[PDB]
C-alpha cells in the first residue's frame, strides 16, 4: 500500500486522487477507506507447489466451499501453472 | 412417473372447449374466437362492443353464474392497431369454474363501463384508465387512482419510461416540494438477455 | 460571377431525358469551353432535374429543368454563364 | 468462541473496529477506477 | 393523421427533438444464432451520459434512454412512431443472401476450392 | 370511428369552451383557498396558456379526451384534492430558464 | 429447378444441391451447429448438425447433406434430440468449467445450445483434459483448454485470411489446435477469428474481462478507418466504448472487419481534445472558452476573404462538416477547400461521378473474370476489398494481376510489373494482358487512389482510362473502370466540390488555414505566410493540432451521427454511441456557431437541415445504402485525352509494404496503444 505524492493511500486498483482534482475535499475530515491487503502481493507470496502430473486439478479448497474444479496443463517448463479462480501456482518437477 | 412435468387433466379440457362453444353459439354477434390453454384456462375473444352484453350473459345462469369479477386489466401491445387488449376474468361458485373474456381498444375508442355488471369494477377502470389511456364510457365516476393527482402521462403504456419524466424535491426557496425533469444519478442499465437460439419449437412463428 | 454550376438529373425518369441527352452529347463540349469551371453532375431520384448556379459570397439560385429538351437546357446553361 | 476458536487466517482483522459513523474515522465513498480518457497535453514549446 | 402527442403526456422536447430508429436487430456476430433478428425495434437516440462525482456512476437526464420497442412489421413500428409525432428513420431488414455450400467441392480435382486441410 | 362525446368539431370547440369557463371562474376561488401567491390575472393567464398549448389539435376525439383530462383536472382544483405543490407545479418556478437559440445550446450542452 | 422436400411436413421447394440446413432454414428452422459457418467451407466434425430424415435408419448432418428429393426432415423427433443431447455431452465432457471467467460467458454458443438442446446434468465421472495454450499474437487470447475442435480457425484462415498458418496437430482426444511452432498469427482479418470461433477459446486481448455481454448497449455504426465502409457494431457500457463488432452487410462486409477497425477504439480514449485551446502570450495554448475561441476565429474570418481564407480536410472528417465548412468559407469567398488526398482535376475531374467512385461494387467483384490492380496494394490499402478479391479468386477463379511491387496480397497474381510503362503496353495491345483483358467477359481495372497521389497520378489515370476505353471498344451494364479510395472522407469531398488535393493552398498561401481534423502533414507552417492564423477542428491533437493557434474540440465518428460515402459512392451514416468527451461538441454545430458569431449564419440549425443542404449539394449523399450510380465514362475518357501528360519512370510502389505499415494509418489508429503493440510485435 503505497503513498501518493498528496499523501493519499493509493488503493490496490491504483486510484489515487490527483492535486488538481477537487474530489480530494470529501477526506478534509474524514478518512479514505483502503484496504492494507493487497491480493496481489499475497498471491505472490504463496509457494508455488510442484506436481509430478502433466494435468492436476484445482478447487480452491475446501471442496464445495471454494471454487468451480478446472485441470491445469504443466507440460510447458518456462511458466508455471496458474489457477484461473485461486491464483495458486504449481510446476512438474525439475 | 414425469414427476417433474405438470400432470394433464383433459377432462376440464373438455369440459371448458364445450362451455366455449355453448357460449360461441348463443352469442355469435360479439364472440370472435374462443380457445383452451393446455393448463385448463378458457378464453372468449369479443368484439368491443359485446362486453356489456357478453359479460351480462356470463353473469346471468344460461348454465352459466360468473357473478364474481376476479380482476380486469389491460395489455398495452404497441404492435396491434389497438394496442390495449381489456381482459375480464370472472369465476362462477357454482360450477367452481373461472373463464376470461378479452377485448380491444384504440387510445381515441371508448369501450362501456361494465360497472352496470358486475359493480367491481368501478376502480378497475380507474384504474386501466389511469395506467393506461383506455376511457370508459358510461362509468360513475372516472379519475386517476394510483397515480399522483397532476400526473400527466398514462404509465404502463410501454411508451412511458420506467423512471417517468418528472422527479419530486423539495425546495427550500419557494418552501414548497416542486417537481423537476428526472435526471438519474445511475442510469438504469439496460441488459439484453434473450438468447439468438430458439427456445420453444412449437411455439415458432411461420417464416413468412 | 459563377463559382460553380450543380446539374441533377434522373438516371431513368422521363423529366430527366433532355437532361442526360445534354450530358450524354454536349457536356465534353461545355467543359471544354469552361475548363475551370466546376460543373457538378450529380443524380437525383424522385425529384425534378435542378440547375444549381452558385455565386460569389455563396449565393445560389436554381432553374427546374424538367421535362427540358437538350437545347432547351443548352439555352438555360448558356444564360446562366452569360448572367 | 472459547470451545470452539474460529479459523486463524492472516487477512482477519486483528481489532474489532465498532460502528465509526459520526467520527473522523466514518467511511467516505469513492470511486475507484481510473479516469477514463486521457486528454491531449499541449506542447511546451511555443511553435 | 392520428395524433396522440397531446395525450401522451411526453414533454415537448422529446417529442420534438428525438429521432426513434426502427431497425431489426442486427446478430450478435459472436453467435450464430438468429432467433434475435426476427422483430423490428424501435429505439430512441442516443444522449449525454456523465460520470456522477460521488462514485463514478454513469448519470443520465435522458428518460427515454433505456425504451426499446418491439413491433412484428415496419409499418406497425411508423405507425405507431407516426402517433405519437416522433421522427423516424427506417433502415431495412438485411437478410442472409442464399449461399451455395458443397462438400465436395473440398476435395476439387481442378478446381482451387480444395482444402489443405481437414 | 366512433366519437368520444361529439361527433364533429364544433361540438368539441363548444365542450372546450365550457370547460374554459368553468376554469376561468373557478382560478379566483383556487387562489383563495389554496392562499397561493399568485395573482388571479396570472392564473387565469396559465389557463389560457394551457388551453393554448393543445390549439393545434384538428380531431375530435382528442378534443374531448383533452376536455375530459381537464375536467378532472378541474375536479381535483375544486375540492382540495391537488395541493399547493400540485397547482403550483404549472408554473415552473424552480426549473431554471432554458435557452433555445442555437449558439446557446450548443455552448451550454451536447444536447440537440 | 426446384425440387420439393418437407422439413417437418412443411413443403419448401430448394434448388438442387441444397443443404438439409439450408432447407429448413427456409422454413425458420434453425438446425443447431457448432463447426458449420456459412462463410466458411463444410467440415461435418462438430457433429451437432445431426437430424433425422423420415424413413432413414441414420441421421444425417444437416450441414454437409445435400437434400434429395421428397426427403422429409424431422427438426425435433426423438431420434435427433437424442443425438443433439448426446454430442452435447461430449462437447462439455472435457470442457473446462471456466464460464465464470470465460469471456464468451452470455455470448457462447455451448452454452446456449446446452441450454437449449442438452441435457441439464453430467454424468462424466472422469479427469478432465488439459491443452497447454498456444500464443498466436497479441490480439487474440488463447485459452484452448475451451477448444471444441470445430476447426473454425484453420478454415478461415486458410480460406479467407489466405494464411496457412493454423491447423491441427495430433490425433485423438490429444489433437490441438494452434501453430505447431511458436508462430504468430497476422493478418488484417486476424480479429475475425475471435468472433467466429464458437466458444471462447480464442478471445480478444483487449477486450478481456472488461464487461460481459449482456451489460453492453449495442450501437449500429459505420467505419472510418478505410473506405470499404464496414458496417460495424460499436459495444458501449455505461457511456464507455467497450468493443468494435462486425456487422453484417453482404454488399460491403460480409461479417468481417479488419484488426485496425476491431481494435483501433483504444485510441479514441487517449490524446483527445476535450477543451477548446487558445495561444496564449507566451505561444502556448491554453484552455479557453468556446465563445473566447470561437470570437477570435471569427474576427480572423472577417478581416480576411477569398483566397486568404482556406480550408484543408483530413481522412476522418464527414459530410455535414464538409458541407458546413464549405458554405462559411464560400460566405467569405473563398472556394479554397482542399482534401489531403490528390485526385487528378485534369479532364471531368470531380464534375463526373463515375471519376472517382469503384464504380464494379464491392459485390461486383465477384462477377468479374479479370481484375488489374494498379499501384495499389488492396490488402493494406482496403482489407475487406481484398478479401472479396480472395472470395472471388477462390470461388469464380478470378485471374488478377498487380502493376506494381510484389507485395504479398494472400492469393497468387500475375506480376506484370511495376514499372508504369505497362499502362502505355496494355493500352497499345503489345503486351500479352491486354489479349486476356480483351478476352474477358466481365473485366475490371481498379487504380487505387494512393497511385493518383503520385506528382503523375493524371497521367497515370488517362492511361487506365486508355485501358477501359479499349477494353469497351472491344466488348454495356458492366463498368471496367474503378478508383480504390483509402481514406474515408474523399468521396464524399469529392461529392461536395471540395478541391482534391492541397494544390490549390500550395499555389495561394492562405492568410487563415482551417484544419478539419488534417494530421498528413501535406501543408505546414513553412509553407504557409509567416504570420498565417491556423485553426484545428478535431477529436485528436496529432500533427495539425499542435501547429494550430486556435484548436477547437470536435466528436468522433461514434461520438456522432455523420454520413461517410465508401469508394463504391455508398452513402451510410453513423449513430451516436457515447458523447464527445468534456466540451467537445459536434463539428458542423462548431461551424454553424462560428458562422452566427462571424456574422454569417449559415441556414442549417438541425442536424435534417444540415441533411437538407446535403441533398441539395449532393443529392446521393442523402440516399443512404443507395450504390446505383451512373456510367460517364466516355466523357471522362474524352475529357482526360485533352491533356497529355507523360508519367515518370519511377515505379510504382505501394504507401503500405507491409502488415506493419497497416497498424498506424490515422490519428485514432496513432493514438490506440493496442496497434502500437501489433507494430512493435510484425517489427520484433
Ligand atoms: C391554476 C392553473 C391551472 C390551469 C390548468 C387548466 C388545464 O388543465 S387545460 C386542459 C384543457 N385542454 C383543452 O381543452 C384542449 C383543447 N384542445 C383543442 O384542440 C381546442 O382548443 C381547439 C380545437 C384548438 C379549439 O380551441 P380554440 O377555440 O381554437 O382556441
Ligand atoms: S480454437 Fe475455436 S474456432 Fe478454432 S477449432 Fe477450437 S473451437 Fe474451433
Ligand atoms: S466458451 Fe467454454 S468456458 Fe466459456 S462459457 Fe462457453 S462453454 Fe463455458
Ligand atoms: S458442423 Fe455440425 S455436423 Fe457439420
Amino acid at each position: 500500500v503505497r503513498t501518493s505524492p498528496t499523501g493519499e493511500k493509493v488503493t490496490h486498483t491504483g486510484q489515487a486522487y490527483d492535486d488538481g482534482d477537487y474530489r480530494r475535499v470529501r477526506f478534509s475530515d474524514r478518512q479514505k477507506e483502503v484496504n492494507e491487503n493487497f491480493a496481489i502481493d499475497l498471491i505472490a507470496e504463496q509457494p508455488v507447489s510442484e506436481v509430478g502430473s502433466r494435468v492436476i486439478s484445482c478447487d480452491g479448497g475446501g471442496g464445495a466451499l471454494g471454487h468451480p474444479r478446472v485441470y491445469i496443463n504443466l507440460d510447458k517448463e518456462t511458466k508455471t501453472g496458474t489457477c484461473g479462480y485461486c491464483g495458486l501456482q504449481f510446476r512438474q518437477p525439475h | 412417473t414425469r414427476p417433474t412435468i405438470r400432470p394433464r387433466n383433459d377432462v376440464v379440457h373438455k369440459q371448458l372447449s364445450a362451455f366455449g362453444q355453448y357460449v360461441a353459439e348463443i352469442l355469435p354477434k360479439y364472440v370472435q374466437q374462443v380457445q383452451v390453454s393446455c393448463f385448463n384456462e378458457l378464453e372468449i375473444f369479443i368484439h368491443p362492443d359485446g362486453v356489456i352484453p357478453v359479460l351480462t350473459f356470463l353473469r346471468d345462469h344460461t348454465n352459466a353464474q360468473f357473478k364474481s369479477l376476479a380482476d380486469l386489466t389491460a395489455v398495452d401491445v404497441p404492435t396491434r392497431q389497438n394496442r390495449f387488449e381489456i381482459v375480464y376474468n370472472l369465476l362462477s361458485l357454482r360450477f367452481n369454474s373461472r373463464i376470461r373474456v378479452k377485448t380491444y381498444t384504440d387510445e381515441l375508442t371508448p369501450i362501456e363501463s361494465s360497472v352496470t355488471v358486475y359493480k367491481a369494477a368501478n376502480w378497475y377502470e380507474r384504474e386501466i384508465w389511469d395506467m393506461f389511456g383506455v376511457f370508459f364510457a358510461n362509468h360513475p365516476d372516472l379519475r386517476r387512482i394510483l397515480t399522483d393527482y397532476g400526473f400527466e402521462g398514462h404509465p404502463f403504456r410501454k411508451d412511458f419510461p420506467l423512471s417517468g419524466y418528472v422527479e419530486l424535491r423539495y425546495d427550500d426557496e419557494v418552501k414548497r416540494v416542486v417537481a423537476e425533469p428526472v435526471e438519474l444519478a445511475q442510469e438504469f442499465r439496460k441488459f439484453d438477455l434473450n438468447s439468438p437460439w430458439e427456445a420453444f419449437p412449437a411455439y415458432r412463428q411461420p417464416p413468412e | 460571377g459563377l463559382r460553380e454550376i450543380r446539374i441533377h438529373l434522373c438516371q431513368r425518369s422521363p423529366g430527366s431525358q433532355g437532361v442526360r441527352d445534354f450530358i450524354e452529347k454536349r457536356y465534353v463540349e461545355l467543359k471544354k469551353a469552361n475548363p475551370d469551371l466546376p460543373i457538378l453532375i450529380r443524380e437525383c431520384s424522385d425529384v425534378q432535374p435542378k440547375l444549381w448556379a452558385r455565386y460569389a459570397f455563396g449565393q445560389e439560385k436554381n432553374v427546374s429543368l424538367n421535362n427540358f429538351s437538350a437545347d432547351q437546357v443548352t439555352r438555360t446553361l448558356e444564360n446562366v454563364l452569360s448572367g | 468462541p472459547t470451545t470452539k476458536p474460529p479459523t486463524a487466517r492472516k487477512y482477519i482483522w486483528t481489532n474489532h473496529k465498532f460502528n465509526v459513523s459520526g467520527t473522523p474515522q466514518q467511511y467516505v465513498p469513492y470511486s475507484t477506477t481510473r479516469k477514463k480518457i486521457q486528454e491531449w497535453v499541449p506542447p511546451s514549446t511555443p511553435y | 393523421k392520428l395524433d396522440i402527442t397531446t395525450l401522451t403526456g411526453v414533454p415537448e422536447e422529446h417529442i420534438k427533438t428525438r429521432k426513434v430508429r426502427i431497425f431489426v436487430p442486427a446478430r450478435n456476430n459472436m453467435q450464430s444464432g438468429v432467433n434475435n433478428t426476427k422483430k423490428w425495434k424501435m429505439e430512441f437516440d442516443t444522449r449525454e451520459r456523465w460520470e456522477n462525482p460521488l462514485m463514478g456512476w454513469s448519470s443520465t437526464a435522458d428518460p427515454l434512454s433505456n425504451l426499446v420497442l418491439t413491433f412484428s412489421t415496419k409499418e406497425d413500428a411508423v405507425a405507431f412512431a407516426e402517433k405519437n409525432g416522433w421522427s423516424f428513420d427506417v433502415e431495412e431488414r438485411k437478410v442472409p443472401k442464399p449461399k451455395s455450400k458443397s462438400y465436395g467441392a473440398n476435395f476439387s480435382w481442378n478446381k482451387r476450392t480444395r482444402v489443405s486441410t481437414k | 370511428v366512433k366519437p368520444i362525446f361529439s361527433r364533429d368539431m364544433n361540438e368539441a370547440k363548444r365542450r372546450v369552451r365550457e370547460l374554459y369557463r368553468a376554469w376561468y371562474r373557478e382560478v379566483p376561488n383556487t387562489v383563495h383557498l389554496f392562499q397561493l401567491d399568485i395573482s388571479v390575472k396570472q392564473g387565469r393567464d396559465k389557463v389560457r396558456e394551457m388551453f393554448m398549448k393543445n390549439a393545434h389539435v384538428t380531431d375530435p376525439r382528442v378534443v374531448d379526451l383533452l376536455v375530459i383530462k381537464g375536467k378532472m383536472e378541474l375536479e381535483e382544483t375544486i375540492n382540495v384534492w391537488k395541493q399547493r405543490t400540485h397547482i403550483m407545479r404549472f408554473f415552473h418556478e424552480t426549473e431554471a430558464p432554458r435557452p433555445t437559440d442555437f449558439l446557446s445550446k450548443f455552448y451550454v450542452g451536447h444536447d440537440p | 429447378n426446384l425440387i420439393e422436400v418437407f422439413v417437418d411436413g412443411q413443403s419448401v421447394m430448394v434448388e438442387p444441391g441444397t443443404t438439409v440446413l439450408q432447407a429448413c432454414e427456409k422454413v425458420g428452422m434453425q438446425i443447431p451447429r457448432f463447426c458449420y459457418h456459412e462463410r466458411l467451407s463444410v467440415a461435418g466434425n462438430c457433429r451437432m448438425c445431426l437430424v433425422e430424415i423420415e424413413k432413414a435408419p441414420k441421421v444425417v448432418a444437416a450441414c454437409a447433406m445435400p437434400v434429395m428429393k421428397g426427403w422429409n426432415i424431422l427438426t425435433n423427433s426423438e431420434k435427433s434430440k437424442k443425438a443433439r443431447e448426446g454430442v452435447m455431452e461430449f462437447l462439455l465432457a472435457n470442457h473446462p468449467l471456466d464460464c465464470p471467467i470465460c469471456d464468451q460467458g452470455g455470448e457462447c454458443d455451448l452454452q446456449d445450445q446446452s441450454m437449449m438442446f442438452g441435457s441439464d446434468r453430467s454424468r462424466f465421472l472422469e479427469g478432465k483434459r488439459a491443452v497447454e495454450d498456444k500464443n498466436i499474437g497479441p490480439l487474440v487470447k488463447t485459452i484452448m483448454t475451451r477448444c471444441i475442435q470445430c476447426t473454425r480457425c484453420i478454415r478461415f484462415a486458410s480460406e479467407i485470411a489466405g494464411v496457412d498458418d493454423l491447423g491441427t496437430t495430433g490425433r485423438g482426444n490429444d489433437m490441438q489446435v494452434g501453430t505447431y511452432i511458436e508462430k504468430m498469427f497476422m493478418s488484417e482479418l486476424s480479429g475475425n477469428i475471435i468472433d467466429i470461433c464458437p466458444v471462447g477459446a480464442l478471445t480478444s486481448k483487449p477486450y478481456a474481462f472488461t464487461a460481459r455481454p449482456w451489460e453492453t448497449r449495442k450501437t449500429e455504426s459505420i467505419d472510418v478507418m478505410d473506405a470499404v465502409g464496414s458496417n460495424i457494431v460499436v459495444s458501449t457500457r455505461t457511456g464507455e466504448v467497450m468493443r468494435i463488432l462486425p456487422r453484417m452487410h453482404e454488399d460491403i462486409n460480409e461479417e468481417w472487419i479488419s484488426d485496425k477497425t476491431r481494435f483501433a477504439y483504444d485510441g479514441l480514449k487517449r490524446q483527445r481534445l476535450t477543451q477548446p485551446m487558445i495561444r496564449n502570450e507566451k505561444g502556448l495554448l491554453t484552455y479557453t472558452t468556446w465563445e473566447d475561441a470561437l470570437s477570435r476565429v471569427a474576427g480572423m474570418l472577417q478581416s480576411f476573404q477569398g483566397n486568404d481564407v482556406a480550408a484543408i480536410a483530413g481522412g476522418l472528417v464527414d459530410a455535414e462538416a464538409l458541407v458546413a465548412l464549405k458554405d462559411l468559407l464560400n460566405r467569405v469567398d473563398s472556394d479554397s477547400l482542399c482534401t489531403e488526398e490528390v485526385f487528378p482535376t485534369a479532364g471531368a475531374g470531380t464534375d463526373l461521378r463515375s471519376n472517382y467512385l469503384l464504380n464494379t461494387t464491392i459485390a461486383g467483384v465477384e462477377e468479374a473474370d479479370v481484375i488489374l490492380l494498379v499501384g495499389t496494394n488492396p490488402r493494406f490499402e482496403a482489407p475487406l476489398f481484398n478479401a472479396r478479391i480472395r472470395k472471388s479468386w477462390l470461388h469464380n477463379d478470378l485471374k488478377v494481376a498487380l502493376i506494381g511491387s510484389p507485395v504479398d496480397l494472400t492469393y497468387r497474381y500475375d506480376h506484370l510489373g511495376d514499372s508504369p510503362k505497362i499502362l502505355q503496353d496494355i493500352a497499345s495491345g503489345n503486351h500479352p494482358f491486354s489479349q486476356i483483358l480483351k478476352e474477358a467477359k466481365k473485366p475490371m481495372v481498379v487504380l487505387g487512389s494512393s497511385a493518383l497521389q503520385r506528382s503523375d497520378g493524371t497521367a497515370i489515370l488517362a492511361a487506365v482510362s486508355n485501358i477501359a476505353q479499349n477494353i469497351r471498344l472491344s466488348s454495356g451494364d458492366w463498368k471496367v473502370m474503378n478508383i480504390l479510395h483509402r481514406i474515408a472522407s474523399q468521396v464524399a469531398a469529392l461529392d461536395l466540390g471540395y478541391k482534391p488535393g492541397v494544390e490549390a493552398i500550395r499555389k495561394n498561401p492562405p492568410k487563415v488555414l482551417f484544419l478539419l481534423g488534417a494530421d498528413g502533414g501535406c501543408i505546414t507552417r513553412q509553407d504557409l505566410p509567416k504570420d498565417c492564423f491556423i485553426i484545428y477542428q478535431g477529436h485528436h491533437g496529432d500533427v495539425g493540432a499542435p501547429m494550430a493557434d486556435v484548436i477547437l474540440p470536435g466528436a468522433a465518428y461514434t461520438e456522432k451521427s455523420a454520413t461517410y460515402v465508401n469508394t463504391e459512392g455508398r452513402a451510410q451514416q453513423t449513430k451516436v454511441a457515447v458523447t464527445p468527451p468534456g466540451l467537445a461538441r459536434e463539428d458542423w454545430k462548431i461551424i454553424r456557431a462560428l458562422s452566427e458569431i462571424a456574422g454569417m449564419t449559415l441556414p442549417y440549425d438541425t442536424l435534417d437541415q444540415v441533411r437538407s443542404r446535403l441533398e441539395e449539394v449532393s443529392p446521393n449523399l442523402v440516399r443512404y445504402d443507395d450504390v446505383e450510380g451512373a456510367n460517364y465514362f466516355q466523357q471522362a475518357n474524352e475529357l482526360s485525352k485533352l491533356v497529355n501528360q507523360q508519367l515518370l519512370a519511377d515505379p510504382l510502389v505501394p504507401p503500405q509494404l507491409t502488415i506493419k505499415d497497416f497498424y498506424m494509418t490515422d490519428s485514432i489508429s496513432r493514438a490506440s496503444q493496442t496497434m502500437a503493440k501489433c507494430v512493435k510485435a510484425v517489427t520484433e
